[PDB]
């Protein structure tokens, strides 16, 4: 399942509590088209692979988290090993991010 | 007294259209910024995100909703043309209210991103000055801070001003809530007679819905009274109606609901007589308010009027200490426009850190009101022009226009309207300039450049028309008020 | 030698946008005016009435069947503001035509109308020039006639050019013919890169047909060229297929029909490639020829340029010939536009019936070609400015911007660009003027008149904008194209 | 039934060939509106008086009859009283059509 991450300090909270695991950062918009259609396959990836943690980032209610990791188009998924910036990228495209999970697991 | 460093070289109060333009335009010089922007929530706890008034409930969401009006129209104008289209459509208010958040939100994000990529630091909290360079801010939890700057900048905007009376901040609503509306408004009641009363009471008729106006006295004071009564003229001949010289006195809520039935009280300006009506939502449009009685200005001696709570400035936007600038709607005597606020705000941001002396000219500073019929104007209005150099030395040109793309819908001849006025003495300057009809913003952005440069009746009708757009009839105007004669075109078959 | 008594003052050979002004205008100060109006039919029969090219097939059935493919935009814009609109909504030709007909014929009415109204004589028949002073008319029965004037202006106009190969006359059509065509074009071929090739494909397309344009070689030859591949590339981004370097070299009928069936083959530009395609509908739009070679012009001494075949004139329309002048799309070197046409011959009768001195100014021009995304312009391309001025005396500042419009539907982002030419030597002049967008001919109406003014960056940027309108774009450009920096805008998601 | 008159020695002959009898003439375009709205009217009225001339003049087919008629509307009326106007208005309102019609007779 994904973890609704709703706090600036939840996010920090998560990475750190994440440890040497793959992180799997949804950062999305219910505003955005794009971001909405890939939502329900970012969770259905959640399901598929256990071993991963994902978060989901609403840039609207975590105006912080978005803002400090340099977020500039929805929907953007960066993934982080050790509290760290360790794979990144923008676009709605599911090939491409569940192709990254395993790039990075 | 004065800290031994300050946090930034530059603290804006107010995250909007003129602070946001202002920040960006310091950082651009590497200077530090900060930008403090919260909005405090409507009676009825509707609040928005980054971005300011025009944002996210003004220019935006409003000419998104007026574009749903115009939209409606042409699904009708379509038939003629070919369009195999249904005769009535419905229109649905919650996909629309979906639709221009969505739009606002990207907005919001847009200029979270924007203030990050220069580096400007950006604080959701609520700023007010304690003492010299010294500022408080409260957040959505009640976490006060304070920061010290070397200058500050009030942008702080304003926010709808209500009647007084009771059950108007707890049954309705104002333009701060209409934008966002859960519920379809359904029959409606506007009361004021603004721009903004006017441009949404046109579009929500546009969509369908049961529209009435309350109006104190005058319709847009302000603007040209010809052009306004000819506004109010066609918003009547289109489905909406006025109720003239009445202002509410009491709304009491007949039945709660989405939307409730609300029973309106309202007294005449000019006696006693007292009329009731029922309507299920009641917005107020009269006016609206400075924010600048509760950002501590005491507590660092920036004097403003107390009666109308605008802040008095030089023309470089310096209020009376040296290092408060302020700028966008708060100002005294100046222009409530959203690209104002944004000229002003870069300019001033040039001047201080770009070596610029440049001032913002907020002399014949472009308008249009975007009723169903859009009303374009720049420069002096016609009684203004009399006012400044009389009456016989005034000369106005005027002429009815049918848009080309009403014809074969085959609707309202002898509507659209346009007008300059010139100023005999010398060379028949162009001081002034009026159109009502479609696109009006994009006919009378071109002609204020024109004014800046000084037009001139005969510059005028040099410049060749293009055809057939309904601008070109400025080219060719011949046709004075003072001749009395027909402007009055004739119909299809004559 | 010369008729003892003149029959008219003034006879005008061509009653259309230029001879009916000029009538209209001589008449007003008491002369004796005769228009003669006659329309040679196209190669398959078709003709109109009075008017000219613009009133019949020209400018105005144009602009309608543009507006009818906005207006297809406009459903579908619709749905996403919350009209309830069905997802695809057919368009019936037929229907149209008769609409765009039916004010053509209110138009031809309304000219008959005015003639008459000016005691202007009006006689439906094709003149040719006999003798000094004097003319032959010819009338539908062949019924000859001369008249004699003490001047005369040649404004015949011009009418469309073809190919000279096999079958393009009795297979193809022209904007002559397309118009009122009978039935639905169907599959398109359309030959030709001009503004009228690009707006009717671009109007085809718009309403649902299969479109594809065959080009010699550069688009829009005489305009800006950065603007005019913007202008293909949005016509190919929305479906319109384009056949470059290739001229057809014969037209064949596969089957007759309404619409039938034909083959066109086409040779390289470059090489012997040849290609073919069948096709309903094969329109060329490849130039038009100045009506100046069938009216006696020999018989009284006019002299034009034999290869052009257009009239050599003073600055003020006069011939070789003394009492002969000539205004309009015949002239050398001028501005082959309606507006334009109309002005000189409304001043030309000034200078010779109202003792005026002022001349018509064919500089700085505007126009607008009416594609899916309209472009404005006015003053010198930017190619066209690097020659006049030099490479390194020309700034341009230029941006993307997306209508507001255009968010809702979420369409389009950074297609419609704004940019001026300015020249930096003394005070960066606005010479050129160029805009790619919705209603572009509303936003440079203004401008040109503006441009007429003298305009310069300065005070183009002293000007306050007008939110939310497209238009305003042009009084905050700070990005020039020498900087190289990026001028792209944010998207839905950012 | 109506008689679409097509030219000037028509129009003359109409005129003269009805004697004393009204004649009503309506001045039309087929690509006026309320020309239109009011042809059917005025042909189904001319089957209701067979005691009255109905003619009918397209504007566009007839433009020297129009002209001589002073037509600068349509729909235009005009009547005739042995080759005389006795009658006229502009204007697509059938009831002062019929009306003046029965004013006339
Ligand atoms: C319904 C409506 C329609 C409009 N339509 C148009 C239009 O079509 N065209 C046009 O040109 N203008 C329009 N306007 C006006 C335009 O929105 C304003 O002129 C413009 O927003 C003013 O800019 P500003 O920077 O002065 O203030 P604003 O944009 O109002 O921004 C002020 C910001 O500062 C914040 N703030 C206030 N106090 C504090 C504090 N103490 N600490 C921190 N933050 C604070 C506010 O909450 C807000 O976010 C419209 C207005 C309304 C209400
Ligand atoms: C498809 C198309 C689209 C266009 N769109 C635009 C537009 O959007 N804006 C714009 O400004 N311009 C536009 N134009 C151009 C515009 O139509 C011309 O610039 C304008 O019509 C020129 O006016 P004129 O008086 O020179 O001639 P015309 O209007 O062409 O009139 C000449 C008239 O004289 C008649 N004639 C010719 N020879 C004789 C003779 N010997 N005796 C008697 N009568 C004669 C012709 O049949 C005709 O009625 C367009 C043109 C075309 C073909």
């Amino acid at each position: 399942s994904v973890k609704q991450i709703e706090s600036k300090t939840a996010f920090q909270e998560a990475l750190d509590a994440a440890g040497d695991k793959l992180v799997v950062v949804d950062f999305s918009a219910t505003w955005c088209g794009p971001s909405k259609m890939i939502k329900p396959f970012f969770h259905s990836l959640s399901e598929k692979y256990s071993n991963v943690i994902f978060l989901e980032v609403d840039v609207d209610d975590c105006q912080d988290v978005a803002s400090e990791c340099e977020v500039k188009s929805m929907p953007t998924f960066q993934f982080f090993k050790k509290g760290q910036k360790v794979g990144e990228f923008s676009g709605a495209n599911k090939e491409k991010l569940e192709a990254t999970i395993n790039e990075l697991v | 007294d004065l800290p031994k460093s300050y946090d930034y070289d530059l603290i804006i109060i107010g995250g909007g259209s003129g602070g946001l333009a202002a920040a960006k335009e310091a950082a651009q010089y590497g200077k530090k910024v900060m930008v403090l922007d919260f909005v405090t929530p409507t009676p009825l706890g509707t609040r928005w995100g980054l971005g300011g008034t025009c944002v996210n409930v003004g220019c935006i969401p409003k000419k998104l909703m007026h574009q749903a009006a115009l939209l409606g129209q042409a699904l009708q104008d379509s038939r003629n043309y070919g369009w195999k289209v249904e005769e009535t459509v419905k229109h649905d208010w919650d996909r629309m209210i979906e639709a221009v958040q969505n739009h606002i939100g990207s907005l919001n994000w847009g200029y979270r991103v924007a203030l990050r990529e220069k580096k400007v630091v950006y604080e959701n909290a609520y700023g007010q000055f304690i003492g010299p360079h010294r500022i408080k801010a409260t957040n959505n939890k009640g976490k006060e801070k304070i920061y010290s700057a070397e200058r500050f900048l009030i942008a702080t905007g304003e926010r709808p001003r209500y009647l007084g009376i009771p059950g108007d901040k707890e049954y309705c609503i104002s333009s701060d809530d209409l934008f966002s509306l859960p519920y379809c408004p359904g029959k409606t009641l506007v009361v004021g007679a603004s721009y903004v009363a006017l441009e949404c009471a046109g579009f929500l008729a546009g969509i369908g819905l049961d529209v009435t106006v309350m109006v104190r006295s005058i319709l847009l004071r302000g603007f040209d009274q010809d052009m306004a009564n000819k506004i109010g003229e066609h918003m009547e001949e289109h489905g909406i109606k006025f109720i003239r010289q009445f202002v509410p006195i009491k709304v009491e809520q007949i039945e709660a609901g989405t939307p409730g039935r609300l029973r309106v009280v309202a007294q005449s300006t000019n006696s006693e007589e007292i009329i009731e009506g029922e309507y299920n939502t009641v917005m107020l449009a009269i006016g609206r308010d400075a924010c600048t009685r509760k950002i501590g200005l005491e507590t660092v001696g920036v004097k403003i009027n107390e009666k109308t709570g605008k802040i008095p400035v030089t023309d470089e936007e310096q209020t009376n200490v040296p290092y408060i600038y302020a700028i966008g709607d708060i100002l005294e005597d100046k222009v409530e426009l959203t690209p104002v606020a944004i000229q002003a705000g870069r300019l001033l941001a040039q001047r201080l850190y770009a070596g610029s002396t440049v001032k913002c000219d907020y002399e014949n500073v472009p308008t249009t009101v975007f009723t169903p019929l859009e009303y374009g104007a720049c420069g002096l209005s016609e009684e203004k022009a009399v006012e400044k150099f009389g009456e016989e030395n005034i000369e106005v040109y005027h002429s009815y226009f049918w848009p080309l793309e009403w014809t074969i819908p085959s609707r309202d001849n002898n509507k659209c309207y346009a007008k300059i006025i010139c100023n005999t003495k010398d060379n028949e300057r162009v001081v002034g300039f009026h159109v009502l009809g479609p696109n009006a913003g994009e006919v009378t952005q071109g002609f204020a450049a024109a004014l800046k440069c000084g037009l001139t009746k005969k510059q005028l009708d040099s410049t060749i028309g293009i055809h057939p757009v309904c601008a070109e009839v400025f080219t060719t105007l011949s046709v004075t008020k003072r001749s009395g004669a027909s402007i009055l075109q004739a119909g299809s078959c004559g």
